[PDB]
RNA sequence: UUCUCCCCGAAAUGCAUUUAGGUGCAGCGUUGCGUGGUUCUUGUUGGAGGUAGAGCACUGGAUGGUCUAGGGGGCUUAUCGGCUUACCGAAAUCAGCCAAACUCCGAAUGCUGGCAAGUGUAGCGUGGCAGUGAGACGGCGGGUGAUAAGCUUCGUCGUCGAGAGGGAAACAGCCCAGAUCAUCAGCUAAGGCCCCUAAGUGGUGACUCAGUGGGAAAGGAUGUGGAGUUGCGUAGACAACCAGGAGGUUGGCUUGGAAGCAGCCAUCCUUGAAAGAGUGCGUAAUAGCUCACUGGUCAAGUGAUUCCGCGCCGAUAAUGUAGCG
RNA sequence: GUCGCCUCCUAAAGGGUAACGGAGGCGCCCAAAGGUUCCCUCAGCCUGGUUGGUAAUCAGGUGGUGAGUGUAAGUGCACAA
RNA sequence: GUCACUCAACGGAUAAAAGGUACCCCGGGAUAACAGGCUGAUCUUGCCCGAGCGCUCAUAGCGACGGCAUGGUUUGGCAC
RNA sequence: UUUCCGGUGGCCAUAGUGGAAGGGAAACACCCGGUCCCAUUCCGAACCCGGUCGUUAAGCCUUCCAACGCUGAUGGUACUGCACGAGGGAUCGUGUGGGAGAGUAAGACGCUGCCGGAAU
C-alpha cells in the first residue's frame, strides 16, 4: 500500500518523515544489479530488507527481531551493527555484491551509520 | 445600453453563428418568454429597445428579465480609408443569438397581455421570434 | 492614417513528440522536445536541458504513468 | 468467402487523391471495369471508401 | 391514471435509425430499472405526445411478445423549437416502493396592487407514491408583501409525499414593484 | 527566334535576397546508372493530441434570487449609541448563461509505428538537362473587411492553367467525362424526352391557378388543400329576424362638458328568464342608434388555436418584350 | 508604421501555415540567482495578542496549490524546478 | 584561444554618400487619375412596429426607440 | 495453511474528506530522560542518542454510514470523414461510417505484490 499522496490526520513525525523518505525515493531505485537497502528505523528496531524494485520483491532482510538477536546484549546503535554484519552476510549469501543505500526518511547517523559501515565491512560495495 | 464593465480583449474575431443553441433554452425566470426561432446578433440598442417596448406596455405589474447579454465588441474601420492598417476600434457591443435561445422574460402579468407586450418587443428584434410559455 | 502595433511573431520551434508508442528507436535517439516536463522521463529515457527527452538505450517507445507522473519509456527490445 | 464481384460506375476525374489510389488497388482501371476479390475486410473497406464510384454483388 | 402505449422492440441503433423512426412518427425510448438490463423500445409519436402532455405520469409500456411494464418518464429529449418528443428514457417502477420525482411550482395567491408575487423555481424534488403522483403544490400568497420570502420548508404538503431537496433555499418572492 | 513525328510532362510554393515583374538553393518535370516493393490503398492493432462540440473546474464576462461585511442620506441628535438600513452594496451561496488568446472534458478526421492483403509500376540513392518561383475560380475550415465585393490573406480538395467531347441559352475555373486513328454499329454518364432539339403532347396518385413554375426582406392577409389540440351544440349551438337592450348612478382626480366612449381606477349591488359604474357609431356637453345576455318560428353544425404542402401582397429604372434560351 | 530574435492566439487536437491580423516581450541579469548535499512548505482565511491599524512580529486552527518562479508569455514545477 | 560590428535595412552591395526636376529624357493596365465592372458601408428611395404629438383621438398630418429592404445618379471599398 | 498486525512497493479518490464505534499478542506509536555521538538562523519542539515505565488519548489498524467529494453506463443528442441536397442570404438538411460533453440509472467507506512478527 503505497498512495502517492501523504494521508492526512498523520502525526507530524510521521508526516515530516514521510516527506523525507518520499524526497529520497526520487533518486534511489532498487535493480538487479544494485538492489536497494532499506533500513526502517524505529523507536525499538531495525527492519532491513534488500529489494529489486523493479519486481517490487525483497531479495533479503534482516531485523533486530530474529530469534539470534534478542537475547545478544548491546546497544541500540551495536544491535543495529550487528543487523548490519548479517543483512552483508546474506547479501553475500545470495550474490548481491552491491547495494544502494536509502535511510527511509531519516538522517545518516547513529543507528542507520552504523548497520551501514557494518554491512560494508562484510563486503557490500557501497 | 448594456456594455461590460470591461473586456479581456477589445478587438475579438467575429462570434460563430452557427448551430443551434447551446444553452437557456427553457424559461428559467419568468412565466413568459421570447424564444429565438432564428440566429443572429443582437446589439445592445435592439435589446434596449425590446426592453422598453415590453416595460412601457406591462406598466407597473411583474418583472422583466433579460437572459441575453451584449459582451461582444465588433469593431469598425476607420471610415473611407482603405484596406489594412490594423483592426478598427470596437463600436458595437453584441449577443450572439441561436435558434431557441430565451431573450427575454416576463412574469407577474397574464397572458394576453404579456403576448401583446412580447409582440411589441418582438417588432424591435432582428431576427425571428415567438412568444413561449410554461405549457400555460 | 494609422498603423498596425501588432506584427511580431517568433520562429517555428517544431517540438513535439517525435517518436510514437512501439517505435523502435537507437539509443540518443529523441522522442520528444518539449518546453517543461508535459512527459517525464521513465525507464531508459533521459531528459535534457531544454527538457529533451531522449532515447537511453535501444528498444521500443511506450507512453505511461509512473505514480503520478506522466512518463515516456523505452523497453529494451526482446 | 463469397467473391465479392466489384464493377466501377463512375469516373475518377475530380475524385480525391484516396479515392483515386483506392480504384487502383482494387485493379479497376475504366468504368465499366469488373474484378473479383475475395471476400475478405479489407476489400470490403476498399468498396466502402469508394461506394459512389463502384457497385458490389456476390 | 395509467396511461398505456403500445411499443414494439428497437433493434437499429445511430443517428440514422433515430432519423428513420422520427420520419415513420415514432420516439426512441430507453427503459432502465433495477433487475434488469436497459429495453430499447419505439412508441408511436402521436400517443406519446399526448401521454407527454402531463408531467410525471405512470405509463404502461406494452410490448406484444413480452408483459406489460410500468414506468415513469424521466427524460424526455424535446424538439427546443416545434414540440415534438425525440427520446424518452423511461424508468421503470414497482407498484409496493417509492419513487422520486419533481413536482411543479404555481402562484394563486393576490396581493396588493403595487407589490408582485414571484415564483423562483421550475420543479420540486419530492419523494411520493405511484399511484398518487401529485398534479402541482400551491403557494397561496393573499395580501403578504414587503420582503417576505418563501422557502420550501414550510408547504402545505399532500399525504404521503415527503420533502427531498435542501429546504434552505426560497421557492416563492414577493417584493414591491419594479422600480 | 524558322521542318516533322514518337514517349514523358510541370510551376505559379518554401527559404534568402539593395529583394519583391530579377535571382540562388529547395520543392515539382525529364533522363542515364544503381537498389527492388522499400511507395500507395484498405483493413486491423497501438501512440501523442486539445480543434469541433460541450462545460463552468480555473481566468475573465454576465442575468436574477437569498444573505451580508461596508459605504451614502437623514433623524433622538452624534464622544458613543439607538431609530433607520425602505438607497448603494464587495464578497458567500442557489438558478440560467458567455469566451480566438478560458478548460473538470473531449471527438470525427489527420499524423505516425507494427502486421495482413491488394496494387499502378510506385518509392529511394546518385549523375546530365531543365522550366517554374504574376496564378484563377469552385466546395469545405478560417483571419482582414460591414454577416460586402468576381475583395484580400491562409489550410485542404477539385478543375482551368496546360483539357478537346457532352450538359449548363451563350458562358477558362460548375456537372459528367480525360480525345492513338477509322467506323453511315451498340450501351450509357451528367442532363433530358410538346416544338425549336434526339428521346414520353408516358402510366398512376396528389397539389398549384400565382404564368407560381420562370429572382428577394422585415412584415401583412377569411387564398387554397391536409393533419392535430381545444370551447359551445337537437337539455339546441353561431348568424338573421321579433320584445327586456336599463335602475341608485350626471360613482370618482379632472375638464365652462367626461352623465357611456379624455385617461387612470377599488373594476358592485338591483325589478329579476336579463345586462358590463360602459365595448363601437353619435358626439359644443347631455340625448340616442345599436353590442355581450334572456324567450319565440326555424335550425345542422359553428368558434378559437397549433402545425404542414403549394400559392398572394410587399416588388421598385432608364435603346426594346427583356428575371423559362 | 515596419525590418533580427523570443512567447501566446489566428493555426482547422502531429509539424508547418499568410495579411500594414490580435496581444506582449528581448538586444539582459546573477560569483550567486551556477554545482552538489541536506532540510522546509506556501498564498488566502479565522481566532488570540503592546506599540501595531486590513496589512511589520508572535501563537493555535484551517488551507494543497489560488503563493512563488531574476525578466514577456506559454509549458512546467508542491516529489518541488 | 580570444578580441574588434544598433554591419538593427540584424544572410551582413562601399572603408566611405543627401536632395530637386513643371526643362526633363529612355516598360506596366503587374499600379493610380476618367469612364465601365463588382460591392453597397455611405448616399438615396421606400417600408415594418407604433411611444408619443395632434383639445379628445396611435395612424387627417405625424412618427421616438428599434427593425427590413430598393435603387446604383453621391463619397468610398476592390483593382477586373 | 490461515487470521491479525508491522514495514516496503504498484494502481494513484471506486482509494479521498467527514462521522460513529471498537482494538492492541509480537510490532508500531505516543511517552520518559539528555550523560554520551548529534542539533536548533532561539527552543532535546524538531534532528540525534539511552530506555520501554506508563497509555491506547492521538497516529496506526478493524468495522459501519453515500453524507460531501470521486467513478459512471445503455439510449438519445451535438459534432464529424466521405457522398449529396436546400435557401436571396446568415445558414440548414439527408445518405453512409465514426460519435462526445452534459445528464440519468448506477458503483463506491479501496484493490494488490514482497519481507517480517505472533498465534495457528
Ligand atoms: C483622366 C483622364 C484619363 C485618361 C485620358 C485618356 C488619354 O490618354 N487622353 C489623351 C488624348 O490625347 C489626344 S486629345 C488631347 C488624343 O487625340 C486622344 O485620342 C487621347 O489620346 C490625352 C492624355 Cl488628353 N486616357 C485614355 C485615359
Ligand atoms: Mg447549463
Ligand atoms: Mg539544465
Ligand atoms: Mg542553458
Ligand atoms: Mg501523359
Ligand atoms: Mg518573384
Ligand atoms: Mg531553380
Ligand atoms: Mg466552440
Ligand atoms: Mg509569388
Ligand atoms: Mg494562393
Ligand atoms: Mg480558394
Ligand atoms: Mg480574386
Ligand atoms: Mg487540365
Ligand atoms: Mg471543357
Ligand atoms: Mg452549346
Ligand atoms: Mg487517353
Ligand atoms: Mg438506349
Ligand atoms: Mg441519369
Ligand atoms: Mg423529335
Ligand atoms: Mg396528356
Ligand atoms: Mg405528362
Ligand atoms: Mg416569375
Ligand atoms: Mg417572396
Ligand atoms: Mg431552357
Ligand atoms: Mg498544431
Ligand atoms: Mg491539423
Ligand atoms: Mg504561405
Ligand atoms: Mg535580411
Ligand atoms: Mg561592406
Ligand atoms: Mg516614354
Ligand atoms: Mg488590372
Ligand atoms: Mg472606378
Ligand atoms: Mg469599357
Ligand atoms: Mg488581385
Ligand atoms: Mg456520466
Ligand atoms: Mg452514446
Ligand atoms: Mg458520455
Amino acid at each position: 500500500a503505497s498512495t502517492l499522496t501523504v494521508r492526512k490526520s498523520l502525526s507530524d513525525r510521521a508526516k515530516a518523515r514521510a516527506r523525507r523518505q518520499a524526497r529520497g525515493r526520487k533518486k534511489i531505485f532498487g535493480t538487479v544489479e544494485r538492489p536497494r537497502m532499506v533500513v526502517t528505523r524505529s523507536s525499538k528496531h531495525v527492519f532491513v530488507q534488500v529489494i529489486d524494485d523493479v519486481a517490487g520483491n525483497t531479495l533479503v532482510s534482516a531485523s533486530t527481531m530474529e530469534a539470534e538477536l534478542r537475547e545478544m546484549s548491546g546497544d541500540k546503535t551495536a544491535k543495529a551493527a550487528r543487523v548490519g554484519t548479517i543483512i552483508g552476510e546474506r547479501a553475500k549469501a545470495a550474490g548481491i555484491t552491491k547495494v544502494v543505500f536509502d535511510k527511509a526518511g531519516n538522517q545518516y547517523h547513529g543507528r542507520i551509520a552504523a548497520l551501514a559501515d557494518a554491512a560494508r565491512e562484510a563486503g557490500l560495495d557501497f | 445600453m448594456l456594455i461590460p464593465r470591461r473586456v479581456k480583449y477589445r478587438k475579438q474575431h467575429h462570434p460563430k453563428r452557427t448551430g443551434a443553441a447551446k444553452g437557456g433554452t427553457q424559461l428559467a425566470f419568468g412565466d413568459y418568454g421570447i424564444q429565438a426561432t432564428e440566429g443572429g446578433y443582437l446589439t445592445n440598442r435592439q435589446i434596449e429597445a425590446a426592453r422598453i417596448a415590453m416595460t412601457r406596455y406591462i406598466k407597473r405589474g411583474g418583472k422583466v428579465w433579460i437572459n441575453v447579454y451584449p459582451d461582444r465588441p465588433m469593431t469598425k474601420h476607420p471610415a473611407e480609408s482603405r484596406m489594412g492598417s490594423g483592426k478598427g476600434t470596437p463600436e458595437w457591443w453584441i449577443a450572439n443569438i441561436k435558434p431557441g435561445r430565451v431573450l427575454f422574460e416576463l412574469s407577474g402579468v397574464p397572458e394576453d397581455v404579456a403576448r401583446e407586450a412580447m409582440r411589441l418587443a418582438i417588432h424591435k428584434l432582428p431576427m425571428k421570434a415567438r412568444f413561449i410559455s410554461r405549457e400555460g | 492614417a494609422s498603423s498596425s502595433r501588432n506584427g511580431r511573431d517568433s520562429n517555428a520551434q517544431r517540438l513535439g513528440v517525435k517518436r510514437f508508442g512501439g517505435q523502435l528507436v537507437n539509443a540518443g535517439e529523441i522522442i520528444v522536445r518539449q518546453r517543461g516536463t508535459h512527459f517525464h522521463p521513465g525507464d531508459g529515457v533521459g531528459r535534457g536541458g531544454d527538457d529533451t527527452l531522449f532515447a537511453l538505450r535501444d528498444g521500443n517507445v511506450e507512453f505511461g504513468t509512473r505514480r503520478g507522473r506522466r512518463v515516456v519509456n523505452v523497453t529494451p527490445v526482446e | 468467402m463469397s467473391k465479392l464481384k466489384i464493377t466501377q460506375i463512375k469516373s475518377g476525374i475530380a475524385t480525391k487523391p484516396n479515392h483515386r489510389e483506392t480504384l487502383r488497388s482494387l485493379g479497376l482501371k475504366r468504368i465499366g471495369d469488373t474484378v473479383i476479390k475475395e471476400d475478405r475486410p479489407e476489400f470490403r473497406g476498399m468498396v466502402r471508401t469508394v461506394r459512389h464510384l463502384v457497385t458490389m454483388e456476390e | 391514471d395509467i396511461i398505456h402505449l403500445k411499443a414494439e422492440q428497437r433493434t437499429e441503433f445511430g443517428k440514422g435509425a433515430a432519423r428513420r423512426i422520427r420520419r415513420d412518427d415514432k420516439v426512441p425510448a430507453v427503459m432502465y430499472g433495477h433487475d434488469h438490463d436497459p429495453i430499447h423500445v419505439t412508441l408511436d409519436g402521436h400517443a406519446t405526445l399526448l401521454a407527454l402532455r402531463t408531467e410525471n405520469p405512470l405509463l404502461s409500456i406494452e410490448i406484444e411478445g413480452q408483459k406489460p411494464m410500468l414506468a415513469l418518464p424521466k427524460d424526455v429529449q424535446r424538439d427546443v423549437l416545434k414540440g415534438f418528443v425525440r427520446h424518452v428514457d423511461l424508468l421503470t417502477v414497482r407498484r409496493g416502493e417509492k419513487v422520486d420525482v419533481n413536482v411543479a411550482l404555481r402562484i394563486t395567491g393576490e396581493s396588493a396592487p403595487g407589490t408582485i408575487a414571484m415564483t423562483e423555481f421550475n420543479e420540486i424534488e419530492v419523494q411520493a407514491d405511484l399511484l398518487n403522483i401529485p398534479e402541482v403544490i400551491e403557494i397561496d400568497v393573499t395580501g403578504l408583501e414587503a420582503g417576505t420570502t418563501i422557502y420550501l420548508g414550510d408547504l402545505k404538503l399532500p399525504e404521503g409525499t415527503s420533502l427531498l431537496g435542501d429546504a434552505e433555499d426560497v421557492a416563492a418572492t414577493v417584493a414591491f414593484p419594479e422600480t
